[PDB]
This record gives structure tokens, sequence and C-alpha cells, in this order.
């Protein structure tokens, strides 16, 4: 229960970033070195219960409201606030899976939204935001309701 | 001014559609 978030802040972000045509580990850093588990890993599900759920997430969006990165606008000066945002009244009304899949989905977002503009560095700098938001705001809603593993459970 | 907030409006009524308890 809960042994490095951040991997799977850097995994999702890394995949969303992977399926747009960009590189994590290209302007990630990581913070560490790009490793991820291999298979049979407990966090590694968690990973994978996030990139099926963010898919399904952004799918739905992408189908209803059209994708993310054709609407949002961030800049080297609003990147920080735009991302603190639309966490803040997302998870203002309420924390929830339902709230934290879109916090993961607009991480991915908004780094490819960077990367395309001109802010590749701003994908380790929302790396950053989204982590520390996942680990310091709502992680103590995770372990709340089941933490990754309910996550897990229901998309899983 | 007008994309953060109607973008978290998006990302909040997916997430009631799914988000979801337990199981």
């Amino acid at each position: 229960m809960s042994q490095s978030n951040r991997e799977l802040v850097v995994d999702f972000l890394s995949y969303k970033l992977s399926q747009k045509g960009y590189s994590w580990s290209q302007f990630s850093d990581v913070e560490e070195n790009r490793t991820e588990a291999p298979e049979g890993t407990e966090s590694e599900a968690v990973k994978q219960a996030l990139r099926e759920a963010g898919d399904e997430f952004e799918l739905r969006y992408r189908r209803a409201f059209s994708d993310l990165t054709s609407q949002l606008h961030i800049t080297p000066g609003t990147a920080y606030q735009s991302f603190e945002q639309v966490v803040n009244e997302l998870f203002r009304d309420g924390v929830n899976w339902g709230r934290i899949v879109a916090f993961f989905s607009f991480g991915g977002a908004l780094c490819v939204e960077s990367v395309d503009k001109e802010m590749q560095v701003l994908v380790s700098r929302i790396a950053a935001w989204m982590a520390t938001y996942l680990n310091d705001h709502l992680e103590p809603w995770i372990q709340e309701n089941g933490g990754w593993d309910t996550f897990v459970e229901l998309y899983g | 001014g007008g994309t953060m907030e109607n973008l978290s409006r998006r990302l909040k009524v997916t997430g009631d559609l799914f988000d979801i308890m337990s199981g």
C-alpha cells in the first residue's frame, strides 16, 4: 500500500506522452532514472490501472468534449497555475477516483500541450506538481477509500 | 481565463461516470 506514487505519476505521464509522440526520459529526468518495474510488481499493476483508466477517461472526454491538448492554454508563466486551477476546481467539489483519473489525465495532457507549444521542460515541472498533489493533496484520499488497490479493483 | 475552468468541468463529469467506490 503506497510505495512510490511518483512512479505512477512518471509512468502515466510517460505513457500518454508516448502515445502522442513524445518521450518522457527525453526531458523528464524522472527525478532518478527511467526504469519502471518489469512485470508482477504491485506498483506495476497500479500504473496498469491508471493507464487503462486514463485511456477510457480521456476517450470519453475525447469523444464528447474532444481532446484536451487542443483546448487548454499553458505558458512558461501560467503552467503551474493552469494545473493548480483545474486540479483545484476539480478536487474542490470533493476528491475521488473520477477526480484522480482526470488529475492524471490533465497532467499528461498539459505535458503534451507544453511540449507541443515550446515548454518540454514543463513536462517534468507538471510531473512534480502532479506527483506532489497526488502524494500530498489526494494521497490521503487514496488510502482512505481503499487506495490504489481499489482503483485497481474498479478498473482492473 | 475561460479555459482551465471549463476544462475542469469536463474532467469533473467524466469523473462521476468513471469513479465508483469499490467493485
